[PDB]
RNA sequence: GUGGGAGAGGGUGGUGGAAUUCCCGGAGUAGCGGUGAAAUGCGCAGAUACCGGGAGGAACGCCGAUGGCGAAGGCAGCCACCUGGUCCACCCGUGACGCUGAGGCGCGAAAGCGUGGGGAGCAAACCGGAUUAGAUACCCGGGUAGUCCACGCCCUAAACG
RNA sequence: CCGAGGGUAGGGCCCGUGACUGGGGCGAAGUCGUAACAAGGUAGCUGUACCGGAAGGUGCGGCUGGA
RNA sequence: CGCGGGGUGGAGCAGCCUGGUAGCUCGUCGGGCUCAUAACCCGAAGGUCGUCGGUUCAAAUCCGGCCCCCGCAACCA
RNA sequence: GUGGUUCGUGGAGCCAUGGGGGAAUCUGGGCGGACCACCGCCUAAGGCUAAGUACUCCGGGUGACCGAUAGCGCACCAGUA
RNA sequence: CGAGCUAGCCCUGGCCAGGGUGAAGCUGGGGUGAGACCCAGUGGAGGCCCGAACCGGUGGGGGAUGCAAACCCCUCGGAUG
RNA sequence: CGAAUGCCGGCAUGAGUAACGAUAAAGAGGGUGAGAAUCCCUCUCGCCGUAAGCCCAAGGGUUCCUACGCAAUGGUCGUCAGCGUAGGGUUAGGCGGGACCUAAGGUGAAGCCGAAAGGCGUAGCCGAAGGGCAGCCGGUUAAUAUUCCGGCCCUUCCCGCAGGUGCGAUGGGGGGACGCUCUAGGCUAGGGGGACCGGAGCCAUGGACGAGCCCGGCCAGAAGCGCAGGGUGGGAGGUAGGCAAAUCCGCCUCCCAACAAGCUCUGCGUGGUGGGGAAGCCCGUACGGGUGACAACCCCCCGAAGCCAGGGAGCCAAGAAAAGCCUCUAAGCACAACCUGCGGGAACCCGUACCGCAAACCGACACAGGUGGGCGGGUGCAAGAGCACUCAGGCGCGCGGGAGAACCCUCGCCAAGGAACUCUGCAAGUUGGCCCCGUAACUUCGGGAGAAGGGGUGCUCCCUGGGGUGAUGAGCCCCGGGGAGCCGCAGUGAACAGGCUCUGGCGACUGUUUACCAAAAACACAGCUCUCUGCGAACUCGUAAGAGGAGGUAUAGGGAGCGACGCUUGCCCGGUGCCGGAAGGUCAAGGGGAGGGGUGCAAGCCCCGAACCGAAGCCCCGGUGAACGGCGGCCGUAACUAUAACGGUCCUAAGGUAGCGAAAUUCCUUGUCGGGUAAGUUCCGACCUGCACGAAAAGCGUAACGACCGGAGCGCUGUCUCGGCGAGGGACCCGGUGAAAUUGAACUGGCCGUGAAGAUGCGGCCUACCCGUGGCAGGACGAAAAGACCCCGUGGAGCUUUACUGCAGC
RNA sequence: UCGAUGUCGGCUCGUCGCAUCCUGGGGCUGAAGAAGGUCCCAAGGGUUGGGCUGUUCGCCCAUUAAAGCGGCACGCGAGCU
């Protein structure tokens, strides 16, 4: 039947986006750590135009 | 009135509709004086505070005039009488001679063509509005104010009305659609007559949908759910509450009074 | 036809005071209530009795009658509107247009019923108190529908002269 | 084609029968109480309404076939 | 089988738990009123207290053994 | 009414303080574990101050530390696939 | 950290083949004092009917290291709300 | 280190075993090639065809095209590919999105709140498949085209000249601007026919040179007409309203029209012109190109759900916003500015490849699954997006070859019987569309109803009534009627297409739910009652602000229960709850100091502390049951027995009423009578001795309705007696690829014993050459899951309450 | 035996014991004969279809020579239900 992953570019940047994470105190920390851990990608790689 | 139906479908037998004869060939509302976008929504910021709402026909707000000392002395002619989805009372639209249009909740009687007005002057006739003092003790009246300049608030439901009782200082005793004798200030307007369309209390919704149309989702009894989400809940085949009847949140609901005790509004009240 | 007569005939609208019950204020105490007698009941939390104010519902005292009105049921404070039957005088108009009347049809007390409004008094059911062998009764104290209004039903009667 | 009659399907009236059940009539001396006829010891009778072992009681209106 | 409740004049109930004292309503018997019966009035009678044991000076009453009676439990499989 | 100190309301001070009350300028004030007298000690309601102390992303040195299943998760284009 | 599954609501758009049934209402006819009302014709109502898409998921069989961590065949519910 | 269902790594066992992923289907010829069932081409066959075809959106991100290539990826092969390597390929003022607008929502100056983080938030900003905005048809590449070329046609902008006008706002007013169902008129899309026109071509096999077969007979298109249609009255005075000002709008009054006459604005024809243009035939593809060709390019009929569109009518549940747009004036400006022409110049940023019901997206997979909008031809069946075949177009599902066992799956049929099957007619059958006769109880008058039960259905010929389009006609297309006759076993001849009834339980009804074992009698539902709430309402979320409630106001909103409707819902307020009690009793902090203590020489300073004053709550006084609930026991009596209307008596707060009652409630229990049956632990009707019904945790009924649950009969049947045969997919054998759970090691028989009491393994005896393949499931206490039951642990959670103790709240 | 020995019934398949239901022998019989009663010998084979119940068992219904009773993990769920 229908599954749980229904990709959607908008929803994805809108939710796990970078400006998205900067906006909140908890998300900014999410960035810190990922930066502090090394992670090549701080946030998901949404795309297209 | 109240239209009836032959049983050509169970439900549309007991079903009963209103009679919109009193509706002056109007229907399409009046831009300008209303309508405004009406933000429908069953909960506040986030959560749902009143339960069981949502869904139900889209609606446009008819921005009515609920404080008439706006036009003291300026007479206006009642133009139409139309339907208002936001209330039980039908409403009358009227053109002042000032050239301004505005709606008023329509009183029983008031016919299209009639002239109506407000102010200390104003003749005591259906439609006219005046400060409570200047109104004849005993006359009935609707659309009362509670405090001078704050707008109408009592007897505005379909065909409801309040009767003046006496005077007493800068105050005048009323008798609200509920039976409470209240002391209102003299300077509160109150347009004379009863609200009209009193057949409203007689409409037999009819089916399940009918309720759904007016935006009210099904209502489930506490008795149906479990202990986790309401007092009356569980365990076997039905069961007699098992304690003093209570609400989802738990306070008694078969008798417990609510008005907050030490309210300042107490002293101006006298009844039930 | 013409000109008059009495009437609680009928419908809507409006209104008057008396009484009642209830609330508030007052003053006032030690009992009121009820009965054949009592008790139940009510009452120092302050009754009953009396004054003052207000609320509300119903029913209209004397007039009033062994009276009037109506086809019956029935109809009663008072004001108006809308309206029905009927009596008289005049003998002027039509000119036999009449009597009854299966059916249909309407009207039809009280009780009851439907939806809604109203609720003071009273009052089936009901609860208590006495009476009683026993009382599901006649007496008493509480009391619900109902009694009241609107529309719709009901159609019965010792609807009896 | 018509057609006696037969077959299948469903109806209309009628009669018989049916555990059980509703009142009813009749049946010399059983139980319970007082409803009625004398003001029947609560005038009765009454249409209706509810209640009660039972007569019956009670509200409401009514009638004299009562004061 | 198990839990606890109960056997009292003819009927239905008290009386114990703080042992010595059996009480109430009806019914039954005798007498009255009535023509007579009921009602009502006046008096009177009737109880090995389920039984076999002992506990104490003394048991309806305290304690164990059985005879019926009533109610409650007989769950997980 | 509470927190701090070893102090859990204890004879409960001292130090901070939300609430109510509400002084004084040396013959003034707080303290020395309820209190009071004595004897003393210090001078609240403003602020600044290196140093000796902590840490080790980073540089260097040394190891009765590991030696590729160990040693960092990664000796290797690993916070990757 | 999650409402890209799911639940509910808010905003803005889309979809529902074809056939049944025939409400009110109008029109006329009868009918009365005027009514009620009875007829036709018209009309096109409805959590109305048969039934696709579409939404379900009733019974049975299959499948059970499957085609599939919910599927397949037959059958069946709804389908202008 | 041998153990931890240990950790990691490797290799074994099962096994050449199961499998190789839809029963839509394959055969051959010729190529290419180291190597062909698997690649290319041709012929024949099969499958889809409201898709298995094509157009979009999403998502994916090079998968597109072309060259060379098969190591690996492909469930086999591979010369092939979505795979490897290389290079190439995606063109825009007009399609989409941005230099336009607003929706919910997001953000947020101001303001408010919060220990901090942060929460709120009218202005504005942000936010789109919604509003607005200018491209149609053809030609080209191996791959792009509403993009490039071609032909016609638009749009803003800036600068000019020519001419008009009070010009001018982020501001005023207009409009934009709206539901649902049903719809008319006239068009277009698309489609059927043509004796007419255009075409290579063809007489086959008995007949046909025929008004024969086969093929095709359009597409875009400015202005102007034309046919449809959508919008809109023109004046002139008065003005105190549209938070300034308006000449605008609005309202009042006097005129002239009420018409669309007139102005507009779309659509559709037609239009200068511009294109396109089959079958066949010839070739060479991996494909497309020539010719057919000066191709014709005409006439009917069907006809939308699409266009005219802001059309109409009906209804109730009463149906976004803002810009652009027109108009209005203000500040300013009127040498500006703006409008109409006409020239010339400027017109930016991003998407375009390809897959797109799928081998390219979501499911670890080249997965029988999920996936949103448009088109979706023909015929036939009553209609249709249905069904059967077929256009176009795309496919034969990336293992094959044989065999013809049992057994399984899917399918077909059957003598006689037909439900004897079984927990149950579970399953399968019969029934089946439309037309016409014809239909009971009951009923809330609609329904029950497709009730039941019947008959008709094909084709040919004759006669004959109505429409539509054309003219009042032929034709083409629609509905009909009557009458003769024909062929089969059979005419909705295949495909799609209810078995019927009788009677109980429950629920009134449509609905809803345990995604992934329960779809129900459960939830919901209209409706009935209680109750809270006077509005800064109650209530809910929040520390607050704040909001919701509600831009509501008692005819309304919250909570509770019952659950259409019919007829009804009885008694008890003792206990608990809630409601009413300016008495009294109790009642903390606080007031108050009687009186007492500690130090002081002391004045003083520090404590204890009784009177009495002291809230709510509790107590007590009252009511309240559609509030929490409760609604008895034992003895006796009627003139046959019986039985008890009657009576006695004990304790209640009162002491179950009507109605129903072997029940979804009945233990004893197949209670006992009656009915159905040859027979009835069920079923239906009764009786009542109701373990243990009973009135809004409703009672008793109820027409209609249900994939709900029980009984019965008819019909039909492979359910059964009782099987049998046939079919295809596997199973079997051959070729290719090649798993798995399990596994202390194994050289693993039977019996009677024995053993921790169920032995291949120990004892005795019996049997028994070694190793396989198709099968069966009796055993290995077989596999699977550290039993889900039970107990244990002073283990853990969810739930409850007059358990304790706190807390929010009041 | 709880690091699992799946459990009532039925169905399919059976096998065994005899303390035998039938049939076959036999002794006594209060056994005339026919039919029986009873014990003894003896399992070789046979041991029906139904209605009710989940049912085991019963109860019936129509027959029968008879309508036997038990074990095999209340035999048999890696065989079904
Ligand atoms: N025929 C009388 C009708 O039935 C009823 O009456 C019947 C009964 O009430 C009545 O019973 C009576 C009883 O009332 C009275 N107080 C005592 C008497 N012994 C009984 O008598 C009855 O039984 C006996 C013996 O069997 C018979 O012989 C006698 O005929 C019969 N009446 O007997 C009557 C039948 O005979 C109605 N009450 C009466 O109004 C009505 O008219
Ligand atoms: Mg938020
Ligand atoms: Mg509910
Ligand atoms: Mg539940
Ligand atoms: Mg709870
Ligand atoms: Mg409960
Ligand atoms: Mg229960
Ligand atoms: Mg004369
Ligand atoms: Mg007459
Ligand atoms: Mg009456
Ligand atoms: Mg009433
Ligand atoms: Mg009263
Ligand atoms: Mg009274
Ligand atoms: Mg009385
Ligand atoms: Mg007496
Ligand atoms: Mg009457
Ligand atoms: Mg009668
Ligand atoms: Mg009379
Ligand atoms: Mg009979
Ligand atoms: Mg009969
Ligand atoms: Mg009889
Ligand atoms: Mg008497
Ligand atoms: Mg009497
Ligand atoms: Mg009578
Ligand atoms: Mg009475
Ligand atoms: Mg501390
Ligand atoms: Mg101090
Ligand atoms: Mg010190
Ligand atoms: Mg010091
Ligand atoms: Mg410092
Ligand atoms: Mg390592
Ligand atoms: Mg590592
Ligand atoms: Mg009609
Ligand atoms: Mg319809
Ligand atoms: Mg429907
Ligand atoms: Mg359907
Ligand atoms: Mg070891
Ligand atoms: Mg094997
Ligand atoms: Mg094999
Ligand atoms: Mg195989
Ligand atoms: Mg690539
Ligand atoms: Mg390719
Ligand atoms: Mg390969
Ligand atoms: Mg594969
Ligand atoms: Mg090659
Ligand atoms: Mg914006
Ligand atoms: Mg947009
Ligand atoms: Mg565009
Ligand atoms: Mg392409
Ligand atoms: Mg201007
Ligand atoms: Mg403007
Ligand atoms: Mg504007
Ligand atoms: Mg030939
Ligand atoms: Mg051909
Ligand atoms: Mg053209
Ligand atoms: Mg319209
Ligand atoms: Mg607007
Ligand atoms: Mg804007
Ligand atoms: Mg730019
Ligand atoms: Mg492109
Ligand atoms: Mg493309
Ligand atoms: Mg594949
Ligand atoms: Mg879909
Ligand atoms: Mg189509
Ligand atoms: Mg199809
Ligand atoms: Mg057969
Ligand atoms: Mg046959
Ligand atoms: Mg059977
Ligand atoms: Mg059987
Ligand atoms: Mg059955
Ligand atoms: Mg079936
Ligand atoms: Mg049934
Ligand atoms: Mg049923
Ligand atoms: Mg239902
Ligand atoms: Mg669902
Ligand atoms: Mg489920
Ligand atoms: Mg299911
Ligand atoms: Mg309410
Ligand atoms: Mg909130
Ligand atoms: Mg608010
Ligand atoms: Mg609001
Ligand atoms: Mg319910
Ligand atoms: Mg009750
Ligand atoms: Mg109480
Ligand atoms: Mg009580
Ligand atoms: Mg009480
Ligand atoms: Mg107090
Ligand atoms: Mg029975
Ligand atoms: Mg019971
Ligand atoms: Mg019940
Ligand atoms: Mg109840
Ligand atoms: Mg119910
Ligand atoms: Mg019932
Ligand atoms: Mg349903
Ligand atoms: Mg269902
Ligand atoms: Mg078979
Ligand atoms: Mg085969
Ligand atoms: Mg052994
Ligand atoms: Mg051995
Ligand atoms: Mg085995
Ligand atoms: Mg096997
Ligand atoms: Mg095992
Ligand atoms: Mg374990
Ligand atoms: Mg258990
Ligand atoms: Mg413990
Ligand atoms: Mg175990
Ligand atoms: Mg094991
Ligand atoms: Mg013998
Ligand atoms: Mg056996
Ligand atoms: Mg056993
Ligand atoms: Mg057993
Ligand atoms: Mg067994
Ligand atoms: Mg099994």
């Amino acid at each position: 039947m229908k599954r749980t992953w229904q990709p959607n570019r908008r929803k994805r940047a809108k939710t796990h986006g970078f400006r998205a994470r900067m906006r909140t105190p908890g998300g900014r920390k999410v960035l810190k750590r990922r930066r502090q851990k090394g992670r090549w990608r701080l946030t998901p790689a949404v795309r297209k135009r | 009135a109240v239209k009836k139906f032959k049983p050509y479908t169970p439900s549309r037998r007991f079903m009963t509709v209103a009679d919109f004869s009193e509706i002056t060939k109007t229907e399409p509302e009046k831009s300008l004086v209303k309508p405004l976008k009406k933000t429908g929504g069953r909960n506040n910021q986030g959560r749902i505070t009143v339960r069981f709402r949502g869904g139900g026909h889209k609606r446009l707000y008819r921005i009515i005039d609920f404080k008439r000392w706006d036009k003291v002395g300026i007479p206006a002619k009642v133009a139409a009488i139309e339907y208002d989805p936001n209330r039980s009372a039908r409403i009358a639209l009227l053109h002042y001679v000032d050239g301004e249009k505005r709606y008023i909740i329509a009183p029983d009687g008031l016919q299209v063509g009639q002239q109506v007005v407000a102010g200390p002057d104003a003749p005591i006739q259906v439609g006219n509005a005046l400060p409570l003092r200047f109104i004849p003790v005993g006359t009935v009246v609707h659309a009362v104010e509670l405090e001078p300049k704050k707008g109408a608030k009592l007897a505005r439901a379909a065909g409801t009305s309040a009767q003046i009782q006496g005077r007493e200082g800068d105050y005048v005793i009323l008798r609200l659609p509920s039976g409470e004798l209240r002391k209102v200030h003299g300077e509160c307007y109150a347009t004379v007559g009863a609200v009209g369309n009193a057949d409203h209390k007689n409409i037999v919704l009819g089916k399940a949908g009918r309720s759904r149309w007016l935006g009210r989702r099904p209502h489930v009894r506490g008795a149906a759910m479990n202990p986790v989400d309401h007092p009356h809940g569980g365990g076997e085949g039905r069961a007699p509450r098992g304690r003093p009847p209570a609400s989802p949140w738990g306070w008694q609901t078969k008798g417990l009074k609510t008005r907050k005790r030490r309210k300042p509004s107490s002293r101006f009240i006298i009844a039930r």
